[PDB]
């Protein structure tokens, strides 16, 4: 009997909201990285405040 | 192309079909008694364990504790011999004022001492003997175990009122006492007929998953091991309903039965039961309820017109 | 006449092996080499 | 110090799910109350429709 | 249960096979079928007496 | 393989292609041209949330009755709009460029994806068949299932909240209707309408010059009659106004109608007037039409139906829910929103309907082959190809669905349909053993549509009474037994 | 609104501390002793000491 | 005559149930293999940094330097 | 998109309009939309098209 618990992750990661949840998790976060802490902190210019 | 003589015989096959299942669904495991597997059940008692094979066990007034004795309190775990059976004995309610302890042949008893059980001298042996306990020394109770009755499903009753007529038939051998609608008989009996056929027709579908799980039995009852869905593609249409809620991703239960089944509402143990004949389906007719409402409707002169439809009919089949 | 691969009665008895484990089985097990050769006790004071 | 520890973080691990869930109805749950009595219904075996009049 | 004393014993012996305990399973297949059995017997003493009466 | 095999014939389907364009186009010239004068004016509603459009069949299916065109040829319209569908993969290449070809190479691989010009046989039934055979059947029977769980867990709810949603008077029919797999009995269509429950009252607003009026069977009755005795416009007006203001009174005496006191509509009272404005007492400002005398009450024309479905309306059914019985059904559901898919459904209805109207005009559904049969049935999704019917099952299976289309609700529709399409599979090789009853057989007399049933009470089911045992049957069932006798 | 719902008793608190109680006994009952070989260093004042018992 | 509701299995009916047991129990099985590997990475590793390091552990993810 | 029976879904009753005389002519005269758009639907309501079923063709058209 088919399911797409099965034999389909892609039916069934659209068919479960609490399958997105995480992805747009880990987007959210690195799109919060890119914006906010990447060029304040891993750029070369900015990476003495490590220390 | 069925005649109506052939249905028993459909039953009487089908009977044996589902005997047959139920007599190996009758049987079912019992508790497991394998050591290994309730070693541990030992191996966590509050005290360790004590391996006895010499000296005694005596029962002797509670205070001071005679230097060399073993104090055996309860939860006390004992690994012995007793007649012949490698056993566990676990204390359990030591009386009050009273202290039982394992006392080795070094050790002297105490006054007022009763010795339980006893253990025989034979230091050379490699395989002690143990103990035997006599006939009163110790009240071994077996469990009862009463086997309460049979559950039998009601059978529903059937009155045959054309048997006696075919009594009365074979003593002669008119026979009736009255005048036969042939066209509502034949209309009863072709309805009826189907109905019957096509009851069997749901039973033999029921019966597959019967001896589906019955064939499933068998390897249980040699001791197989299967696995949790290796046994649920043995209930097919469970197996399926079981999959799709799995696809859905609810896991909760519960409510679906107390809706369905209102009899357990509030039942918390509702699958550990089988509270179908506390809920059978009614013997009602349901022809009552239509045949009053349509005599309600119709008036009187009607009613014994069709006495008159009905005489006329018969003398219509008589010319 | 299973249609399905039957699985031995060797190959269960070894995967329960693996799939009967309890939570504490791993928990305190794990955490015991954990806690002395961890970041408390022994490799923390050490790296320390 | 084991059970201490133990304890004291349960019961914060219990606070800070227990609130969070309580605000989120509080908050964000509130909005999506919509009760909806039954009204039994009556033309069950029959429907009017379009052909019904035109 | 000894003067002074109750106890448990168990057993050690490795189970080589199952114990068996006949639980009889409640169905109601039989008795459909039975009653299937008893309407079909009315049925066909119905015919039969039909039968003898537009012939007899 | 299937590849070449429709490369070879790729020439000579492009002619087909067009051919079947074309008689498509003078098809729906004429239908359009029927519906654009016969026809009523079927608005544009949103849904609650107002965002998107909703569909019902009531008021956007119609049915020309009187539609002059043979069954076979309103069986092609609808085939050849589905070719035009799955004519789609051809714009790739012109959006994709010329590495767009790979999806039409995947187009010509299975057979089933294409139209009918790839296609060898040439009556529309068997082409049909064949492709409902090797394909859509196979599609429809791993959709079944998941859609019956769908709807159930619509009805029940999620996270064990039954006991706040679910009616304990549809229960037994809920049951019967949803875990008749489990006891291979056959079902009956009325438990089905029974999850109408749920639902509320379906009404039907006429709107007058002064106020709304709801349709009864009785003012219903009164228009058909007024309708048959063929009178002048200047008495059919007359009458038909006079049983409107009999009707008006009736339902100002019934306490208004029954929308005023429904969660989610409602009828406004006379306007306020607001402090300075209110003069004295009459703190009221009634409408023009109050002017208006009540013996002037006439018909403007126009209708408003309100379905009730609190439960059962299709935009509560959810993203998934919508696309799975488009699946079941056969039609296109990728990425689209909910509307745009019930208005799909709402179509597949209407042909459906057409077409039994269709039928009905072609001497019922005995006047049918035994292929031309199965078929129907494939397009209504009441039957899989590996079940091989007797021709009296597949009519009381289309008299069935065709009395439950009737009502003009999807969801006990496809509550019908998915109940055909729960087929197991054994693990053993000898179980299900060889049957020893002959195959199912019924007939349309079988079927109890003529008559009510009520709902059975939970854990109180009834047994089934035969249409044949009820008082006057062979009165009542005379069209069918002439219609099977001959 | 007005939903007229029953108490559910699995929505009480009635099982939480006598769970946790049997716990804390089944713990508690692992210190049951033998007298045999039984020495605890009490407080000057002679009283037991807090974690010298358990 | 067969039974209704019945039918062969098909490959869109997915796996049998012991080869959905053979799936559950992988992560249990790598358990075993993978709790001695967290603990070899945290036993077998050295810092990275010291108050004398005039050089830092790179790597080069893409190879542009 | 003309009629305000349906521009007011939003706001207003449905009954409000079942109603007959509950909003004057002047009154729905100024609850249409007067927009460029408006005019050209207004315009376009004579206009012969090749009319489609409302989903994903009617939009991919435009
Ligand atoms: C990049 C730049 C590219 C530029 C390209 C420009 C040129 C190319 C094309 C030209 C454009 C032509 C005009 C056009 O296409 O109109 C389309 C479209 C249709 O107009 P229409 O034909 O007049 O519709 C009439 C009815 O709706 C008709 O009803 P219907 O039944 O036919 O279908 C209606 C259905 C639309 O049907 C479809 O169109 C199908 C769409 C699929 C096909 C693609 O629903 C809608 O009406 C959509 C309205 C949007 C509001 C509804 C709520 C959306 C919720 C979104 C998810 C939740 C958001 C996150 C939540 C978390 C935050 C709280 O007009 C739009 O509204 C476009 C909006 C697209 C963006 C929506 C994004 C929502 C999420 C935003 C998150 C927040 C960030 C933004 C701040
Ligand atoms: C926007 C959407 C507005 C309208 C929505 C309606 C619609 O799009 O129908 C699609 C429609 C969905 O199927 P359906 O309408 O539900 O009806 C299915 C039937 O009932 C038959 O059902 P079935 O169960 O028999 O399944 C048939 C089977 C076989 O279907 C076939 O007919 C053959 C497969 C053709 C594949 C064409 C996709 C090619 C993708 C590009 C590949 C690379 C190209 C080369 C390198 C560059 O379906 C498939 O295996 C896959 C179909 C879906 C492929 C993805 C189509 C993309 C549509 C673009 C909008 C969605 C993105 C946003 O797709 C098709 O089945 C035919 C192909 C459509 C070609 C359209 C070409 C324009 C593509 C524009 C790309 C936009 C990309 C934007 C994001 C980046
Ligand atoms: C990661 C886990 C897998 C990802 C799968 C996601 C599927 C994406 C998709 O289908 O979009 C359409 C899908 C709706 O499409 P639909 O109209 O319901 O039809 C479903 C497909 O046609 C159903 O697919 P199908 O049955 O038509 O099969 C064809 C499909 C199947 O192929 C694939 O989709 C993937 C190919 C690799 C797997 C192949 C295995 C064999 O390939 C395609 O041609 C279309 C896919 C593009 O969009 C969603 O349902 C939303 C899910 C994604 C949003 C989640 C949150 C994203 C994170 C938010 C970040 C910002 C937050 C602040
Ligand atoms: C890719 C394929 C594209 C082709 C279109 C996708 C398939 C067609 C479709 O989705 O229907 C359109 C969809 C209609 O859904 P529906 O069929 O009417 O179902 C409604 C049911 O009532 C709903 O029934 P249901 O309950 O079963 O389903 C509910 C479902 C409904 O959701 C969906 O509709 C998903 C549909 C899948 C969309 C595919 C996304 C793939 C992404 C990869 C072109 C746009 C250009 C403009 C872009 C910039 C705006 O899930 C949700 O309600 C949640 C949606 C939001 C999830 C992401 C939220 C992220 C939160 C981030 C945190 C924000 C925190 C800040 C807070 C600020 C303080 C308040 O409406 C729209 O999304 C807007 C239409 C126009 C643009 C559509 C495409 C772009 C936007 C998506
Ligand atoms: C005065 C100052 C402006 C006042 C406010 C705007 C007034 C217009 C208005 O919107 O009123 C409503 C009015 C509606 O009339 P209505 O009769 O009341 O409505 C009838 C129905 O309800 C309509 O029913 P329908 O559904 O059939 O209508 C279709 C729908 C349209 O169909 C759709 O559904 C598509 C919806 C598009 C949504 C908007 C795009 C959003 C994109 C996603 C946004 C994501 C968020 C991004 C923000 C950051 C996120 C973090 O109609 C509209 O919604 C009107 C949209 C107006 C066009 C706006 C395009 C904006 C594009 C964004 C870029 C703009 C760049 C600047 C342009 C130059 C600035 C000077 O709109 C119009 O009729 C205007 C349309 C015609 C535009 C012509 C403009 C003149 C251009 C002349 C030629 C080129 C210039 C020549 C040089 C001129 C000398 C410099
Ligand atoms: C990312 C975007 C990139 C774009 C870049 C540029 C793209 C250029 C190429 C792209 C072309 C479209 C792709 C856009 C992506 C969106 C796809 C989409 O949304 O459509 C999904 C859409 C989903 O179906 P649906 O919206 O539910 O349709 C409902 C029915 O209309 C049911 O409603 P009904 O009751 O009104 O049914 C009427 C019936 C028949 O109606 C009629 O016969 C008359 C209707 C009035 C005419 C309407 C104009 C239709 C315009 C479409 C193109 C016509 C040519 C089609 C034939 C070409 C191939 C031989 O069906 C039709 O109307 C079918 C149209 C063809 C009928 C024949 C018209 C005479 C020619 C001195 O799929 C289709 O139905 C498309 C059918 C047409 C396929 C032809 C493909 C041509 C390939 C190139 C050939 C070289
Ligand atoms: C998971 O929950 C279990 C946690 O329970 C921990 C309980 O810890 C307290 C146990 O410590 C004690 C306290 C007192 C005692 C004995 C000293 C009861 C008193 C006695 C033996 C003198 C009667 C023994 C152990």
């Amino acid at each position: 009997v088919y399911t797409n618990w099965q034999s389909s992750y892609t039916r069934l990661f659209v068919s479960k909201p609490w399958m997105w949840h995480p992805l747009a998790w880990m987007t959210l976060s690195v799109g919060i990285w890119w914006k906010f802490g990447k060029e304040s902190l891993c750029n070369e210019r900015s990476f003495y405040i490590h220390t | 192309d069925v005649p109506i003589e052939k249905i028993p015989e459909h039953a009487n096959v089908l009977l044996k079909k589902i005997d047959a299942c139920l007599e190996i669904l009758s049987k079912d495991i019992g508790e497991v008694t394998d050591a290994e597997a309730h070693e541990m059940y030992f191996e966590t008692s509050k005290f360790q364990i004590l391996h006895i094979y010499t000296g005694c066990v005596a029962s002797f007034p509670e205070g001071d504790v005679p230097p060399g004795a073993v104090e055996c309190l309860p939860g006390q775990v004992i690994r012995t011999k007793v007649n012949g059976e490698d056993v566990m004995l676990e204390i359990d309610e030591v009386d009050p004022g009273y202290q039982v302890c394992w006392f080795k042949p070094d050790v002297p008893l105490p006054e007022n001492a009763e010795i339980l059980w006893s253990y025989p001298y034979e230091p050379t042996a490699a395989l002690p003997t143990g103990t035997t306990w006599e006939e009163g020394q110790a009240n071994v109770l077996i469990p009862a175990e009463p086997t309460p009755e049979a559950a039998v499903w009601p059978p529903t009753p059937v009155t045959n009122v054309y048997a006696p007529m075919a009594e009365k038939l074979a003593l002669k051998s008119p026979p009736l006492p009255f005048t036969p609608d042939v066209l509502q008989l034949q209309l009863e009996h072709n309805v009826l007929k189907g109905e019957l056929i096509d009851r069997l027709r749901a039973l033999e579908y029921t019966i597959v998953t019967e001896q589906l799980q019955a064939r499933l039995h068998e390897r249980r009852l040699r001791g197989d091991v299967i696995d949790e869905w290796e046994e649920l593609d043995y209930h097919p249409l469970v197996r399926d309903d079981t999959y799709l809620a799995i696809d859905f991703g609810d896991p909760t239960f519960g409510r679906y039965i107390w809706k369905l089944f209102p009899h357990t509402d509030g039942d918390e143990e509702c699958m550990f039961k089988d509270t179908r004949l506390d809920v059978l389906p009614p013997q009602v007719n349901p022809l009552n309820a239509i045949l009053a409402q349509h005599t309600a409707q119709t008036p009187v002169h009607r009613s014994l017109e069709k006495r008159l439809w009905t005489e006329v009919r018969a003398t219509a089949v008589s010319e | 006449a299973p249609l399905y691969p039957v699985l031995s009665q060797a190959s269960l008895y070894k995967r329960h092996f693996f799939k009967n484990i309890k939570l504490f089985h791993v928990v305190f097990y794990v955490g015991a080499p954990c806690v002395t050769f961890g970041t408390a006790a022994w490799s923390g004071s050490n790296r320390n | 110090l084991y059970l201490i520890v133990i304890f004291y973080l349960g019961i914060q691990i219990y606070v800070y799910i227990s609130f969070s869930l309580s605000f989120l109805h509080s908050t964000i749950l509130l909005f999506l109350v919509n009760y909806i009595p039954h009204y039994n219904n009556k033309s069950i075996f029959n429907t009017f429709t379009n052909k019904s009049i035109y | 249960l000894m003067n002074g004393l109750k106890m448990r014993m168990f057993s050690l012996a490795r189970q080589q096979a199952p114990k068996i305990v006949h639980k009889p399973v409640l169905s109601p297949i039989p008795e459909h079928l039975r009653l299937v059995k008893n309407v079909a017997q009315v049925q066909i003493d119905m015919l039969k007496l039909l039968n003898a009466q537009a012939a007899k | 393989t299937a590849v070449v095999k429709n490369l070879a014939k790729l020439p000579a389907a492009t002619s087909q292609i067009l051919t079947n364009v074309s008689k498509l186009q003078t098809f729906h010239g004429l239908l359009e041209e029927r519906r654009d004068k016969y026809a009523p004016l079927a608005y544009h509603t949103y849904d609650n949330l107002k965002q998107k459009t909703t569909w019902h069949p009531i008021a956007h299916a119609w049915v020309d009755e009187g539609l002059p065109v043979s069954k076979k040829e309103y069986n092609e319209y609808c085939w050849l709009k589905k070719d035009m569908q799955r004519l789609l993969p051809l714009a790739s290449p012109f959006v994709f460029g010329i590495y767009g070809i790979l999806p039409l190479a995947v187009w010509l691989s299975n057979d089933g994806y294409l139209p009918s010009a790839f296609s060898s046989k040439k009556d529309i039934v068997s082409k049909k068949l064949e492709w409902y055979s090797s394909y859509g059947d196979d599609l429809r029977q791993q959709v079944g299932p998941m859609l019956q769980h769908r709807l159930k867990r619509h009805l029940r709810g999620t996270l064990n909240n039954e006991h706040r949603l679910m009616l304990d008077e549809v229960t037994e029919s809920y049951k019967e209707i949803f875990y008749s797999h489990y006891t291979g009995q056959l079902r009956d269509v009325r438990k089905c309408a029974h999850l109408r429950l749920y639902d509320g009252t379906s009404t039907v607003l006429l709107l007058t010059n002064k106020e709304p009026v709801e349709l009864t069977s009785e003012l219903l009755q009164k228009w058909n009659a007024i309708k048959a005795a063929k009178l002048s416009p200047e008495e059919e007006k007359k009458a038909r106004n006079e049983a409107l203001i009999e009707a008006y009174k009736e339902q100002e005496l019934h306490g208004g109608p029954h929308v005023k006191h429904m969660q989610g509509y409602g009828i406004p009272a006379d306007t306020p007037l607001l402090g300075e404005n209110a003069k004295g007492d009459q703190y009221t400002q009634p409408p023009e039409s109050a002017s208006i005398p009540l013996e002037q009450l006439e018909w403007t024309g126009d209708t408003v139906f309100i379905p009730a479905e609190y439960r059962t309306e299709m935009e509560d059914w959810g993203r998934e829910l919508t696309k799975l019985a488009n699946q079941f059904l056969l039609l296109p559901w990728r990425f689209v929103s909910n509307a745009w898919n019930q208005r799909r459904l709402v179509s597949w209805f209407e042909e459906i309907l057409q077409e039994d109207a269709l039928i009905a005009k072609e001497g019922g559904v005995q006047a049918l082959s035994d292929d031309e049969l199965k078929v129907a049935l494939l397009d209504r999704a009441v039957i899989r190809c590996d079940e091989e019917l007797t021709r009296g099952d597949m009519e009381a299976r289309y008299k069935e669905i065709s009395w439950l289309m009737s009502l003009r609700n999807p969801f006990i529709v496809l509550a019908w349909q998915t109940g055909y399409y729960r087929s197991t599979y054994s693990p053993e090789d000898d179980l299900p053993e060889a049957s020893i009853l002959p195959k199912l057989n019924r007939t349309v007399l079988d079927v109890d549509v003529h008559n009510e049933l009520a709902p059975d009470h939970p854990e109180k089911p009834l047994p089934r009474v035969h249409p044949a045992l009820y008082p006057n049957s062979h009165l009542a069932l005379a069209k069918e037994v002439a219609v099977l006798a001959k | 609104a007005a939903p007229a719902e029953k108490p559910d008793p699995a929505l009480d608190a009635t099982k939480a501390l006598p769970k946790a109680l049997e716990e804390v006994e089944f713990f508690q009952s692992y210190a049951v002793r033998r007298k045999t070989g039984f020495h605890l260093f009490n407080r000057a004042t002679g009283s037991p000491t807090i974690v010298g018992p358990m | 005559v067969p039974v209704a509701n019945f039918r062969p299995k098909k490959p869109w009916d997915g796996p049998w149930g012991i080869q959905i047991s053979q799936k559950k129990d992988r992560p249990f099985i790598a358990m075993w293999i993978l709790f001695p590997l967290l603990l070899v990475d945290h036993l077998t590793r050295e810092y990275y940094a010291y108050w004398h390091s005039s050089k830092v552990p790179v790597t080069d993810v893409f190879g542009d330097f | 998109k003309i009629d305000p029976y349906v521009t007011s879904e939003v706001r207003v009753q449905r009954g409000a309009w079942w109603r007959s005389g509950y909003f004057t002519k002047e009154e729905v005269e100024m609850m249409t939309p007067k927009g460029p758009i408006a005019r050209y639907y207004k315009f376009l309501l004579g206009v012969r098209r090749f009319p489609l079923k409302h989903g994903a063709l009617s939009w991919a058209c435009g």
